[PDB]
């Protein structure tokens, strides 16, 4: 009687969103066509498929998730490739005309023929579950038609459906190395739309995980395709207690209650291990102990931001594998004895503790090798007012020519849009400032 | 490290072995197994010469057609 | 403890409306009374369960291979135990008087 | 094959240090409680007046 | 309330298990299952339906 | 009734009591398991003085094993007899001394005595009347002797009025086996006098000097010397256990063989040994026993006794036997040796009988006796010690600890001092 649906909406978010099944296809049994064999059957406990599957009477399952997007050559790949089967033809919704960069034009010219469609796929949605804890959203930042249409879908759903959570695993542009040119234009509205209308997002930065590659996996020639797998890894984390036993488990709606001290200040940066490759997976113990010392190493943060230079405010930090209760306790002290980690001086104690004991899966093909223990790691602290330090600046320098801008003013929105977002982006960084301040 | 041995040669005696030895008796000390030891200890030692010597002719004659084949 | 008083259990069969002969309700005592001289501490343990066999067979778990009984008009008929099967010795003439 | 077969389903739920005590020294009746030692014993009209001091030091307990 | 553990060896079809004191009548194979006790060298007993 | 606790420490005295308890536990006949199968009913009747009772009706002896590294404690339980001891009462460390004094006395050893003084204290108690402590330790060792010494001086803080025995082992200058002996035997050979009510020294040369030639066994081991030891120590402690014609505890024989107070050195032996080859020549009557006791090579510590002169001596016979030939051959030794024997005090030796003798054996007997050839082995220790300070030679190690160069010339005073007033009475005459 717990659900969640799945949403998908830009490349960035289907691309990573196409990764998130495989893994989580083969941690139940489903085979790319849906039906579960009538042999070999891994199936520990009932009903784990409906966490994020529905039954369809006999045979094979379905996913729950919605794809959007306008550009047909992204969607078009995944119909005619090895997953058709998998999903239901009527909900890959998607367009004939480019977002083209312009964040206006999946906002308010283009996205508005296609947004009414996406709402009425989530009411068919909505009704065959049954007590829907929240959505999650995956979407790219750096591109209008995610940050077009995330906005518009988010805003909609805030008023459709009311207290239920939803959650949002973006990507923000990196500090030096971006692909596109526009990205701090759509950068700063897009926070402003997702500030007031999400429960917890955490940031995924491109540059940061090529950093996360290099030093264990051992490998100069990284591409989007192994970048991704990265984050199904910590998508199964976050999600382990729904769909299994444990000793400690953790619901979603326990998120909002545990890592957001404040409505405004909910960002939040992860990081994950261990990941260790084959070739050396195998020649270290990979105790409890030692694997939270690499949770917390300041280089293996899931997004480019220092942790050194801030507070740490909460680390709902999570478990898998076969973890005892009690060397967690002493893994728990170790960190605070250490001096190079600081917290704020109204939060004594800001670990919430979880585990689960399906240990993690290995996807075929892939550079992951098998471990026992792994902890995943959802850590909010003072230094995210870095992250969004840059992007404002940035922001400055464009815009006091006002380059780039007459691209948008054709698309019906008002000048004053612009200038806003600053407001918000702007207010926010005297905010983290006022959290830390010791009194 | 620990001692686990009281010497070389007999483990400690099983614990029904142990009778008397209440009085200075008996005390497994007096060896009369020195005799039959030795005779059997020399006899394999021998054992040792032959085979190592075999071994190193065999890399000698090995080496010695290193240098035969050259010519 | 599983044992009641002697006189109790004739109040049982009375109360039961089930109605039981003299030398029969001898014949439960010599079974069922505890074995003493006086009187007293009449165990229903092994009574009851004995009796009610014929319900659902309890204790049935621990041993699947057992099938309960499943009772019928042939249950009451045993009931009929009587000396009147004399007439099995010949029943030919009741045969030709019935054809 | 001495301590990497651990598993999280068998490290959790395997109590450790709580199960029965060892033996020699469950060996006690739940069924006799005192006041049925001796009061219930039986009583009888005429005891057994034989009684014996054995020549060995009594035990000390 | 014991300190011995089943081995793989001791599940079979046709014979009681002892499972807190209730009696489990494993009645039928799955397509999978008749490999692994081929390959690993334990005799199979025959089948039959459940009443 | 009067009953004594056990106390041995380090691995020189952890092994000497890995067979002590197996000597004892066969008198008795107390099975390797803990259940008793003794045969005599005196076997049992005052088992309470080196045993405890449990549930369930299994013994176990109440001592205390200690040691700074693993090895000594991880090992004797391999052994037989290796599960009677309690497996609380162990108590070791993680770090180990390496032979430094200053190791066994400052920093390690004192760090763990909360731990060990705690057990002592909670099994003491537990006493009816207790009658003292024995303790059995080598001063060869830097751990041993460290926190060896250190346990004794707090344990007399506080049972100033039980009796304190302990069984040394000092080394001789023949047979050389460690290096820094000169310096654990002088600073610890200091605190036993202050504090140490008894003590029968016990020197290695020895055990060789009785195993070649008087067992004549062709290939000694480290087990045989353990032997008559544990044999010896069982004696001091024999009538404890069992009637006599004359009972005699530990305070009994104190009574007789400490003329004055700061004169507590003994040197013990046992007899009779006879070779496997042998025992067929030698005829068992008393008056063999007496000579033999009195012999100059099978006293256990290398100082022949023959070089001073006796003070007090004390042989608690074993078995059956006319007091009168206890009596006649005891005074038969003390009118044709009159040079050996100090003069003002007449009839310088005592006498006891113990009514059980030695599983296996007929007549036997311990002795204990305060000889001034004592004398002799204060002084080759001292001779040493000071040839090697004259150079501050190894002496880096101790004064790194804390441990100041002063302590070891008032070391050396108390203990030159011994030497000279030790003598200063086998000169004496009335
Ligand atoms: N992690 C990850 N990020 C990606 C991947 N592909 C693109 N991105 C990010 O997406 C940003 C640009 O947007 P796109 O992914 O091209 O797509 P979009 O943002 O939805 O905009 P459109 O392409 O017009 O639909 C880049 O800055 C990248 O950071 C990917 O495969 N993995
Ligand atoms: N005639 C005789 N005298 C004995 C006997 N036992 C001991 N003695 C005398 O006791 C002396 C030895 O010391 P004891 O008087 O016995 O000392 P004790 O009897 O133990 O007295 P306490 O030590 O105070 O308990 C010897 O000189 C004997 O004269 C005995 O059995 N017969
Ligand atoms: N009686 C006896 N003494 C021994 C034996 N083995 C070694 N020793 C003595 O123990 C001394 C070494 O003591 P050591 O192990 O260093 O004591 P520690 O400092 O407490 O570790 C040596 O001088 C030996 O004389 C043995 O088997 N029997
Ligand atoms: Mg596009
Ligand atoms: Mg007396």
């Amino acid at each position: 009687m717990r659900e969640v649906i799945s949403i998908h909406v830009g490349q960035g978010g289907i691309q990573v969103g196409n990764a998130c099944w495989e893994l989580f296809c083969l941690e139940h049994g489903i085979q790319p066509d849906g039906q579960m064999p009538s042999d070999k059957t891994i199936g520990g406990g009932d009903d784990a498929f409906n966490t994020f599957f529905s039954e369809t009477g006999a045979g094979k399952h379905v996913p729950r998730a919605v794809f959007l997007d306008l550009e047909p050559t992204v969607i078009d790949e995944v119909r005619t490739g090895t997953y058709r089967q998998l999903f239901h033809p009527e909900q890959l919704i998607s367009g004939k005309e480019d977002a083209a960069n312009n964040f206006a034009r999946g906002h308010y010219t283009i996205g508005k023929e296609i947004v009414d469609l996406c709402l009425d796929r989530i009411r068919k949605l909505a009704d065959n579950c049954t007590g829907l804890q929240g959505f999650l959203v995956f979407n790219s930042v750096g591109g209008g038609t995610g940050s077009g249409l995330g906005s518009l879908l988010l805003e909609r759903l805030s008023v459709d459906y009311g207290k239920k959570s939803k959650l949002g695993f973006t990507i923000y542009p990196s500090p030096q190395v971006s692909t596109a040119v526009v990205e701090p234009y759509n950068s700063i509205l897009s926070t402003h739309s997702l500030l007031e209308h999400t429960d917890v997002a955490v940031m995924l930065d491109n540059e940061a995980i090529y950093d996360i590659c290099r030093r264990n996996l051992d490998i100069e020639r990284p591409t989007y395709t192994n970048l991704n797998r990265l984050i199904a890894q910590v998508i199964s984390s976050l999600t382990a207690s729904l769909r299994f036993d444990g000793a400690l488990n953790v619901d979603i709606t326990e998120f909002q209650t545990n890592l957001v001290p404040y409505p405004r200040i909910h960002f939040m940066l992860s990081s994950y291990a261990p990941i260790i490759s084959a070739e050396k997976a195998y020649h270290e113990q990979l105790s409890v102990a030692e694997i939270t010392n690499s949770a917390f190493e300041p280089a293996n943060m899931m997004a480019k931001c220092d942790p050194r230079h801030g507070k740490y405010m909460a680390c709902s930090m999570m478990y898998r594998g076969d973890v005892v209760p009690k060397d967690v306790n002493a893994s728990i002290a170790t960190i605070k004895t250490k001096r190079t980690i600081q917290f704020v001086d109204w939060c004594p104690t800001g670990f919430k503790v979880g585990i689960n004991y399906q240990p993690p899966t290995v996807v075929p093909g892939g550079d992951l090798a098998k471990v026992m223990r792994a902890v995943c790691m959802i850590s909010n602290s003072t230094a995210i007012a870095e992250v969004f330090s840059r992007l404002d600046h940035k922001f400055d320098l464009m815009y006091a020519k006002r380059a780039f801008v007459h691209w948008y003013v054709g698309e019906g929105m008002e000048e004053g849009e612009f200038s806003e977002a600053r407001e918000d982006l702007a207010a926010l960084e005297k905010d983290y400032e006022e959290v830390g301040i010791e009194t | 490290m620990k001692r686990v041995k009281e010497s070389y040669f007999r483990e400690h005696p099983h614990w029904s072995d142990i009778n008397g030895c209440s009085g200075a008796k008996e005390f497994e000390g007096e060896d009369l197994a020195y005799d039959a030891r030795i005779k059997y200890q020399k006899e394999t030692q021998k054992q040792w010469i032959e085979q190592q010597i075999r071994e190193k002719k065999m890399r000698e004659e090995a080496e010695r057609n290193e240098e035969r084949a050259y010519a | 403890k599983g044992v009641v008083s002697e006189q109790q259990f004739r109040r049982v069969l009375d109360v039961s409306n089930i109605k039981l002969s003299e030398q029969d309700i001898n014949l439960l005592l010599s079974e069922f009374k505890v074995d003493n001289i006086p009187n007293g501490q009449v165990r229903y343990s092994d009574f009851c369960e004995v009796i009610d066999e014929i319900f659902t067979k309890k204790a049935i778990d621990k041993d699947p291979l057992a099938t309960v009984t499943q009772f019928q008009p042939e249950t009451t008929l045993p009931a009929r135990r009587y000396y009147l099967n004399l007439t099995e010795e010949e029943k030919g003439q009741l045969r030709h008087l019935l054809n | 094959s001495k301590k990497t077969i651990l598993s999280g389903f068998m490290k959790n739920n395997s109590i450790v240090g709580f199960k029965e005590c060892l033996d020699s020294q469950l060996q006690l009746k739940d069924s006799k409680s005192e006041y049925n030692d001796k009061f219930q014993s039986k009583n009888r009209i005429h005891r057994d007046t034989s009684i014996f001091h054995i020549r060995n030091k009594s035990q000390i307990i | 309330n014991s300190t011995d553990y089943y081995t793989w060896e001791d599940l079979n079809v046709g014979i009681n298990i002892n499972l807190f004191e209730r009696v489990f009548r494993i009645v039928d194979c799955d397509s999978f299952t008749k490999e692994f006790f081929v390959y690993m060298g334990k005799k199979m007993n025959s089948p039959e339906r459940v009443p | 009734m009067r009953e004594i606790v056990h106390i041995q420490g380090g691995q020189c005295g952890n092994q000497i009591g890995a067979k002590f308890w197996e000597v004892i536990s066969d008198e008795h006949g107390i099975d390797p398991t803990g259940t008793y199968h003794g045969d005599s009913d005196l076997q049992l009747e005052r088992i309470n003085v080196y045993y405890n009772e449990a549930t369930g009706g299994r013994y176990v002896p109440r001592a205390i094993l200690m040691d700074l590294e693993p090895g000594t404690m991880d090992s004797v339980r391999a052994g037989p007899f290796g599960q009677l001891f309690r497996p609380d009462n162990f108590v070791f460390g993680q770090t180990g001394a390496g032979n430094n004094w200053a190791k066994g006395h400052y920093t390690e050893g004192a760090e763990l005595i909360d731990s060990v003084l705690d057990v002592v204290r909670k099994e003491a108690e537990g006493c009816d009347c207790l009658q003292g402590f024995q303790i059995t330790h080598s001063l060869g060792g830097g751990t041993g002797s460290g926190m060896g010494t250190l346990l004794i001086s707090k344990v007399r803080e506080e049972y100033p009025d039980r009796i304190m025995e302990t069984f040394s082992v000092v080394p001789s200058p023949k047979v050389s086996d460690t290096v820094v002996e000169p310096y654990n035997a002088t600073l610890s050979v200091h605190q036993l006098v202050e504090n140490a009510d008894e003590c029968m020294v016990i020197d290695n040369e020895a055990l060789y000097d009785i195993c070649f030639r008087t067992l004549k066994l062709t290939t000694p081991t480290y087990g045989d010397l353990n032997h008559l030891v544990s044999a010896a120590m069982s004696g001091v402690t024999c009538c404890l256990r069992f009637p006599g014609q004359l009972n005699s505890d530990l305070r009994k024989l104190a009574v007789n063989l400490i003329p004055f107070p700061r004169l507590h050195f003994f040197m013990i032996g046992f007899a009779p040994l006879t070779s496997r080859g042998s025992q067929q020549y030698r005829a068992l009557t008393v008056p063999e026993l007496t000579q033999q006791m009195f012999d100059a090579k099978n006293m256990m510590c290398a100082a022949d006794p023959r070089h001073g002169r006796y003070l007090t001596a004390s042989a608690l016979f074993r078995g059956r036997m006319s007091t009168k030939e206890v009596d006649e051959q005891m005074l038969n030794v003390q009118n044709k040796n009159s040079s050996y024997f100090v003069e003002w005090i007449p009839n310088n030796i005592k006498s006891s009988i113990c009514d059980i003798p030695p599983k296996g054996l007929k007549m036997a007997v311990t002795f204990v006796g305060n000889s001034t050839a004592i004398q002799e082995m204060f002084k080759r220790v001292a001779e040493q010690f000071t040839a090697m300070f004259r150079r501050k030679a190894f002496l880096h190690w101790y004064t790194g600890e804390g441990m100041d160069e002063m302590e070891f010339t008032e070391a050396e005073s108390n203990m030159n001092d011994l030497v000279s007033e030790y003598q200063q009475y086998q000169d004496a005459t009335a």
